[PDB]
């Protein structure tokens, strides 16, 4: 039932949509094309698929589309000099599991968990199971992730049955922005950005004002880790935090400028 | 109605307001059980508190436009979205999950909406709109404020179906925002009464006030501005409740209790009455000053986003704490 | 996602009366009572009689309002009912000569999405024009249905009301135009109001009279009709009335004792009026006229059941609508008895509700469990047992004992009934005759004396046999003399006998012998030697009508067979090798529902029963079932074309057919030995019983329904468990007295616990030292509290205990704990304060009541209310306000606690299953716990945080919890133990939805059938209407299966007032309304079964499981009601 374990997976839609890279898309994943144009869409959907369609299928048409692209998938693992070895080595439910990782992060993307095929191969499953969980593959997607470790362990489909209605969900997070404090940035970045809050600021406060939260922030103690220039664009950041706070309560108080 | 809870509860298994008693009883009591810090952070900065439409999610706006989310159950972040280049002063999302009305400081603009089915993107800006909220009984429109002005836009096309300002009858209210009746039929701004499809002004409420604009009550017959609490027919004043003075007012969501929420400009507490004849219920006092609150619809958790330390010290550690309501600690509890 | 497959039927339906009426509804001449029963509603036709039932009808709704109303040009009454979910109809009666419809003439849902719904609930009046249909539905809005004939959907229009809170409302009489007339409350005070309402306009005019200032506690307006006019308005202390500028009020001291709460006109004029208190206390209201109103009168007339509603019917009739105690039928006298009464009950009609408490227990039988209930309010509080079974009416008895046999037994030819019965004593046998009602011993020459009879009756050719230990003895009957005369050949003894009319087989040891009745004689046909000892015989002719049987069912020794014989050969047809060694006592050939068996009871209380063809003798589709110990005797007696077999034990059981499925009943009496039917003319379509010391002879009824014995008691009872090893049962209950000069209190009545056999009172000192709260005036109530020990047999108050002054008993339990092999009462309590918010102060006390008297054990003071206790492993679990706390029973015998829980707003409800405890909230809906026994604590294993508010919770399994709240609603929790995560595992999900429409009190797990050897488990429970239902588990075969019959079953079933199933089942709250699902309503589904065929075959159509029949489907639901 692979079409039915990536039908809960990755999700089944009916009507054209487009993907995270704007690209449309049908059924499973199915990507139609990558021009702009619908219609030029609608017309692949439509040699694709017996009849016109206008963009609209029934699921029974999706898993013909799905099957052809599991065929196509698998056509690249038979091909493939690090995956071909462990794709044999395996039943049909557990090369089904296999399948599904291919789809999600590439086949070239699944080759980098070496080790981790090695004992599959070799048969290993719960061994496999526990270095499978150490990638963030695990940690980015964990529902989906150990549903089909748990399928590669027990080689059945008890991951996928009976399920709970799936908890709410929330879109992806933006990427960090440029004061994140594990994403590196740039001294005029952060210099750039003080002066640019310092616009408004200075619409309501003095200047020796501001330069108190200077002060107050560069007298705090910093990492015996950071450089000079680590640490300045620390100063920075929890400057404009300071002054973004001080501005917010003042507004709450009420700005009479 | 008895006055204990003991001889209520039999009553009603063999004899059956009752009801506002039930709720001073439970809406009196609030025990915190979880605080929400802004991960890598010593000091917090959150400025603004909602719950996800299915409120597994508590969603925090930071003093630097950014929007954390965090699972309720565990604690942990969930999701990041950058949102404006100034503290998030207002949270608002619609019940079918589907979006989110967002309010900034100072950055323009002030206030958006936003998409929140696969990718979190600006669906419409409302440049320089200060407060942003939604319609009530369909949630297909949108009512921004500035200043004393009210704009009423389609949450699809984006486009200003209506421009709400009568220059004669307007109060020039402080904190104005402007918002729909239950029923989107009527409109209040700047404490002027209007009808949405004739674009009329229906009537001018008197300003006792300076800074509080008004809502409706959830029960389409009153009228809430500061204090003064003002029949929707007649416009006869029905009542007058000093503590209301500068209080953010919210209900729940079924609409039988008020929360209202205010050296140190700051407020440290905030109240509850029954929302049916505006009795006080209880005044829970914070230690801590206190800047946003929001309920579910649930009537299970209070979120309220509280300045860490003194008072008067008003240092940048800004957390959410959230509450159980009607749970209190026993004194067997503290061990 | 997940869901639940519950179904859930009616076993009793509600009998609270929620509602009464009266009018023209089925004809203009006629006079109707119409009854609302909170979701059926009874028409009746008042009669000399009483009253005459007409029509019974169901509604997809709670009826909120029930006005009768007739509009201009309208020849008889029309109904307009409001539903609580705002569901309006006006109906019409239309009896189409045998059957009987009502028809809805208009429809349509009155519902204002934003509405504040008012606190004195939902009114519904209708001017004296028949113009308009007044609602207040909720607060500041009026809503208007105009009443011209074109309005078919109810089209409505509000008026904004300016007062908002408005106690009641009508509209008033003799008014140039339609004027409502209202008390309504405000700052000031409370005041009577009038406007007049515009239909043309739809908005309000100034009304007639200015307003006046009322009594503070003024709750109802009656509006009083021509030539008078205006208003009467009902207050606690004062009754006053208004018109233009005339006022008069009277304050007499009778009234201020309790407040009046319903009212009703006598006569169309409006001169006199009943008013009905709270402590069941019936005045009439009269006006004094002169003319013009002089003066107003209240007099006290005597006593009725609490009313919920009055309706003066004829002739001084007044119908009494209780829902606190049983509904009356009651006689106004001109003449009082000796107490000064002029209040005489004519007629009971059984009322359960409020069920507050109940419980299943075996008290009679094994296997067939009785629900004994907390029923009722204050003085019409009581016990009601309830029985399943059929039920005699007992008209004679006599004390003569030893009964081995009885026969019924016609003397003249001339005459078509039943007039003498013989019956057989151990030797010898006695003849009485049956004139009028009462008999006199006789005897008719040419039957013996001296042997006991085996068998004697009508057979053929005018004339009577009777079969003895020593002879076959034929006797003419117009002359009366010894006819002919069998005899065994070698003179042994007649051990075995079977007789019909035409036809004797007898046995003498292992020999029959079959003879023929012909005129004056007894021929001897065919003779045989069987294998075995013959133990019983039988020769029912069945089947195509001869009176001559081709069979002959035969028992035997030594191998436990049954054996069908062909007469006249003795041919074997069938022999069936019966299980065990112990002998066949008794066989029959019957026929049920044209369908013929073969019944065969064993010693060992066993009895098979067969499908037998009557033409080939075979045995097929054998089946077993048990009827006690005492072997039994099977007997059979028809109704009014059908047929029964009577089966006397020390279990006596009545076996019928119903949907061709055999239907085993229990009958409700002691131990019945012999029996048969006796048509009398002193008594027709009657038995007659020997219970080994008594002959009894009495009427049964046709099909078994559920029996209710009531147990008075004048309090309030709470709570009921039983104790079986000292076979009684504990209840506890309150009952109200008043403060007088002495300072102390005085009860009102006696009642159970003032009138105990013995009796004693608190000692405890436990609360002495503590604050003493705001003392109690002259003239307030207060509430005595005591646990009761009832004996389970005679049901009298063995012992009443009297609790602390101020103290609630709130829970009670019975068990063993620990080590100690004592059985105990455990009590948890409450002192309650009546201006304090909730109690912080409470006992759990422990009691035991051995050899006749009640001692307190132990003592255990907590701080808060004790609102539930349950026996968890030996330990008792308890909830005190808004902790969970278990407690373990020490070797010195005082409660210790082990561990708490802390995680409620108000722990009300507590169910145990193995470790796992479900907790109850008063608003965050349910919780479950698990005892950790290896850290002895609790672990919070999974929480529902939907504000459903409480009333009753269940475990139904392991997984899988049932919920009751206070909308009527019932829902079903799931954990999931295999979730791959914390916070799933933790979640409760709602997987089951259904609104019931009742407000349940008490779930527990118990069954009122008999189940000997399609549907799981078994949980009952009670509501304030008194309604008792069930609840039990299906498969998602079954679920799914009738679902679909739901919907089919929903297309052909027309609803009164045109109300759609799902909309009434839908899960409805303020805050949320859902379709339901998980829930079938049995109540649906068993009304397949009333159908016509022809609908029948339409819902059946395009359908099959293992196509489907209409009667594949009869067979479903047939097997279903047996459920209850
Ligand atoms: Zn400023």
């Amino acid at each position: 039932n692979i079409f039915e374990m990536l039908r809960i997976d990755h999700g089944l839609r009916l009507k054209i949509y487009k993907d995270t890279e704007g690209y449309y898309t049908i059924g499973i994943g199915h990507l139609l094309t990558k021009s702009p144009s619908l219609n030029a869409a609608k017309s692949e959907l439509d040699k694709a698929i017996g009849r016109n369609t206008n963009g609209v299928i029934t699921k029974d048409e999706a898993e013909k589309l799905f099957n052809q692209d599991v065929d196509a998938a698998v056509r690249g693992i038979l091909r493939n000099a690090k995956l071909k070895p462990v794709y044999d080595s395996l039943d049909a439910v557990r090369r089904a599991a296999l399948i599904n990782m291919v789809f999600q992060m590439g086949e070239t993307g699944v080759a980098g968990f070496t080790n981790s095929l090695r004992m599959l191969q070799q048969k290993r499953w719960d061994e496999a199971a526990v270095n499978l969980a150490k990638s963030r593959w695990y940690n980015q997607t964990p529902n989906r992730a150990k549903r089909v470790i748990t399928t590669f362990r027990t080689g059945t489909w008890d991951a996928y049955k009976n399920l709970a209605a799936a908890m709410e969900r929330v879109p992806p997070s933006h990427r960090p922005p440029w004061h994140s404090r594990v994403v590196p940035t740039t001294m005029q970045q952060a210099q750039q950005a003080m002066w640019d809050l310092n616009e408004e600021a200075e619409k309501h406060f003095s200047r020796e004002e501001l330069r108190g939260i200077w002060n107050d922030v560069t007298e705090l103690p910093a990492d015996p880790n950071w450089t000079v220039d680590q640490a300045a664009i620390a100063c920075a950041i929890d400057y404009i935090r300071r002054t973004q706070t001080l501005l917010f309560r003042h507004y709450r108080e009420g700005c009479y400028h | 109605a008895p006055i204990n809870f003991t001889s209520r509860l039999n009553r009603r298994a063999s004899f059956p307001d009752g009801g506002c008693f039930d709720r001073h009883l439970i809406f009196s009591r609030f025990r915190p059980i979880s605080v929400f810090r802004e991960a890598n952070e010593d000091e917090s900065g959150f400025t603004c508190c909602a719950f996800s439409a299915r409120e597994r999610f508590l969603m925090l706006g930071t003093c630097t436009g950014q929007l954390k989310l965090y699972n309720v159950f565990s604690g942990q972040e969930e999701a990041s979205y950058n949102c404006h280049n100034s503290a998030i002063t207002h949270l608002e999302p619609s019940r079918d999950g589907s979006l989110l009305l967002t309010s900034a400081t100072w950055s323009q603009p002030l206030s958006a909406l936003w998409g929140m089915k696969s990718v979190f993107d600006m669906k419409h800006s409302f440049t320089e709109d200060h407060y942003v909220e939604f319609s009530k009984h369909s949630q297909d429109r949108v009512i921004g404020t500035k200043g004393d002005i009210a704009h009423i836009y389609d949450i699809q096309t984006g486009n200003k179906l209506l421009t709400l300002f009568n220059p004669d009858l307007a109060n020039n209210y402080k904190r104005n925002c402007a918002t729909f009746n239950p029923t989107d039929d009527l409109v209040l701004n700047d404490g002027v009464l209007w009808d949405v499809r004739s674009a009329q002004a229906i009537h001018k409420f008197d300003k006792f006030n300076m800074n509080i604009s008004g809502v409706f009550h959830p029960n389409g017959l009153e009228v809430i501005i500061n204090t003064e609490i003002w029949d929707l027919r007649t416009f006869h004043l029905l009542h007058t409740v000093p503590a209301l003075d500068q209080c953010r007012v919210v209900f729940n969501h079924t609409g039988t209790v008020m929360y209202g929420a205010m050296k140190s400009p700051f407020g440290s507490s905030f109240r509850t009455f029954n929302a049916t004849d505006y009795k006080p219920i209880a005044t829970i006092d914070v230690k801590r000053n206190i800047f946003d609150l929001c309920t579910d619809t649930k009537d299970c958790y209070l979120a309220v986003i509280e300045n860490q330390g003194s008072m008067d010290a008003l240092n940048m550690d800004t957390v959410c704490r959230l509450y159980e309501v009607g749970r209190q600690r026993l004194a067997e509890e503290l061990a | 996602g997940s869901m639940s497959y519950n179904y859930v039927v009616t076993a009793q339906k509600p009998t609270a009366v929620n509602g009464c009426v009266t009018g023209h509804f089925t004809s203009a001449e006629d006079l109707n009572l119409l009854i609302a029963k909170n979701t059926r509603l009874e028409i009746y036709v008042v009669t000399a009689e009483g009253l005459r039932p007409v029509k019974e009808v169901g509604m997809y709704g709670k009826i909120a309002v029930m006005e009768l109303f007739r509009p201009k040009g309208e020849s008889k009454d029309l109904l307009f009912i409001l539903t609580a979910k705002y569901n309006a109809c006006i109906l019409e009666y239309k009896q189409s000569g045998e059957s009987i419809d009502i028809i809805t003439r208009a429809h349509g849902n009155v519902q204002d999405r934003i509405g504040r719904p008012s606190e004195t609930g939902i009114i519904g009046i209708i001017d004296p024009e028949c113009r308009m249909i007044g609602l207040r539905l909720y607060d500041g809005l009026f809503k208007v249905i105009p009443l011209d004939r074109d309005n078919k959907e109810l089209k409505a229009f509000n008026i904004r009301l300016e007062e908002l809170h408005v106690i009641d409302v009508k509209f008033l009489y003799g008014c140039q135009a339609p004027t409502i007339c209202f008390v309504y409350q405000d700052p000031q005070g409370r005041h009577v109001k009038t406007y007049e309402v515009s239909l043309r306009e739809k908005e309000f005019n100034k009304g007639p009279w200015k307003q006046e200032n009322v009594e503070a506690e003024a709750s109802m307006v009656i509006a009083v009709p021509e030539p008078f006019g205006g208003a009467i308005i009902i207050g606690q202390e004062s009754i006053t009335y208004h018109n233009g500028d005339k006022y008069l009020a009277i304050a007499p001291p009778i009234i201020k004792q309790s407040t009046i709460v319903c009212h009703n006109r006598v006569d169309p004029n409006g001169s006199r009026y009943l008013l009905g208190d709270m402590e069941g206390r019936l005045f009439m209201l009269l006006l004094e006229k002169e003319v013009t109103l002089k003066d107003l009168r209240v007099e006290l007339l005597g006593e009725t059941s609490i009313a919920e509603c009055l309706t003066y019917l004829d002739n001084g009739v007044v119908f009494v609508g209780s829902r606190l105690g049983d509904s009356q039928l009651v006689k106004l006298n001109v003449d009082s008895n000796e107490q000064g009464s002029y209040v005489v009950a004519m007629e009971t009609f059984t009322n359960l509700g409020p069920i507050v408490d109940m419980c299943v227990v075996d008290l009679e039988r094994q296997g067939q469990g009785q629900l004994v209930t907390c029923s009722g309010a204050f003085k019409e509080g009581s016990l009601r047992i309830i029985r399943n079974g059929i039920g005699i009416h007992e008209h004679a008895s006599i004390d003569l004992p030893g009964i081995k046999g009885l026969w019924p037994l016609r003397s003249d030819p001339n005459r078509e009934t039943d007039d003498t019965l013989v019956l057989s004593f151990v030797g010898q046998t006695r003849v009485l005759m049956l004139n009028g009602e009462e008999v006199e011993e006789t005897e008719l020459m040419g039957f013996v004396d001296d042997q006991q009879t085996f068998f004697c009756g009508n057979v053929a050719h005018q004339q009577l046999i009777q079969i003895t230990s020593a002879s076959v003895r034929l006797v003419s009957q117009e002359p009366k003399a010894l006819v002919s005369e069998w005899k065994e050949p070698q003179a042994k003894n007649i051990s075995v006998a079977s007789c019909n009319s035409s036809q004797v087989v007898v046995a003498v040891g292992r020999a029959l012998y079959y003879l023929q009745i012909h005129p004056q004689e007894l021929r001897q046909i065919s003779h045989t030697e069987m294998e075995h000892e013959v133990a019983c015989l039988d020769i029912t002719p069945l089947g195509d009508s001869n009176g001559l049987s081709p069979l002959c069912a035969i028992g035997l020794w030594t191998d436990i067979s049954a054996r069908i014989l062909k007469l006249p050969s003795f041919e074997l047809l069938h022999k069936e090798m019966l299980g065990g060694e112990i002998i066949p006592r008794s066989i029959l050939m019957t026929t049920f529902e044209s369908s013929h068996y073969l019944l065969c009871a064993l010693g060992d209380g066993a009895l098979f029963y067969f499908g037998l063809n009557i033409e080939t003798g075979l045995l097929s589709d054998r089946k077993k079932v048990t009827l006690g110990t005492q072997p039994t005797v099977l007997r059979t007696f028809r109704s009014l074309s059908t047929t029964n077999v009577f089966a006397c034990s020390d279990r006596p059981t009545v076996i019928y057919s119903s949907n061709h499925k055999l239907v085993f009943s229990n009958v409700n009496l002691k131990e019945v030995n012999y029996m048969c039917p006796l048509n009398s003319d002193g008594y027709p379509d009657s038995l007659a019983l020997a219970n080994n010391s008594t002959l009894t002879i009495g009427t049964i009824d046709e099909i078994q329904k559920l029996h209710i014995r009531t147990v008075p008691l004048y309090e309030s009872p709470r709570k009921i468990c039983y104790q079986e090893v000292s076979q009684c049962f504990g209840v506890l209950s309150s009952r109200i007295e008043v403060q007088d000069t002495s300072g102390g209190t005085t009860a009102l009545r006696p009642s159970a616990s003032t009138q105990a056999l013995s009796s004693s009172v608190s000692s405890s000192k436990l609360f002495s030292s503590s604050t003493a709260p705001h003392e109690t005036s002259f003239g307030e109530e207060v509430e005595v509290h005591n646990l009761l020990i009832i004996d389970q047999h005679t049901f009298e108050v063995l012992h009443a205990h009297q609790f602390l002054q101020n103290e609630y008993a709130l829970s009670l339990v019975s068990c063993k704990l620990g080590k100690d092999p004592n059985t105990y009462f455990i009590v948890g309590t409450a002192m309650v304060y009546p201006e304090e918010a909730e109690p912080k102060q409470g006992r759990i006390v422990v009691f035991q009541y051995s050899d006749g008297k009640l001692q307190t054990v132990a003592e255990k003071e907590v701080k808060g209310a004790v609102y539930s206790m349950v026996e968890f492993n030996g330990k008792l679990l308890a909830s005190i306000n808004s902790t969970v706390r278990l407690y373990e029973w020490t070797t010195e015998k005082e409660l210790r606690t082990e561990c708490n829980h802390y995680n409620n707003i108000m722990a009300l409800y507590l169910k145990t299953k193995g470790d796992f405890i479900l907790v109850g909230d008063l608003m965050r809906s349910v919780l479950l716990l698990a005892y950790k026994p290896m850290e002895g604590n609790f672990e919070e294993i999974a929480r529902d945080f939907n504000p459903n508010w409480m009333s009753a919770v269940e475990i139904l399994d392991d997984d899988n919890f049932l919920g009751a709240e206070n909308a009527f609603n019932l829902f079903v929790c799931q954990k999931d133990s295999a979730a791959t995560t914390d916070e799933e595992r933790q979640h409760l999900q709602e997987v089951g939805l259904f609104h019931l429409g009742e407000f349940v009190n008490v779930f527990c797990h118990g069954s009122l059938v008999m189940q000997n050897l399609p549907t799981q488990g078994s949980v009952l429970f009670g509501t304030v209407n008194g309604m008792i239902g069930l609840v039990t588990s299906l498969s998602e075969s079954w679920y799914n299966l009738l679902l679909d019959m739901q919907n089919r079953l929903n297309k052909v079933i027309k609803s009164v007032g045109k109300i759609e199933h799902s909309f009434w089942r839908s899960f409805h709250t303020e805050r949320k309304t859902e379709p339901a699902t998980g829930f079938i309503d049995g109540d649906l589904i068993e009304s397949f079964l009333d159908i016509s065929r022809p609908k029948m075959q339409e819902v059946v159509a395009n359908l099959q499981y293992d196509e489907a029949t209409a009667d594949d489907l009869i067979k479903v639901v047939e097997e279903l009601t047996r459920i209850h």
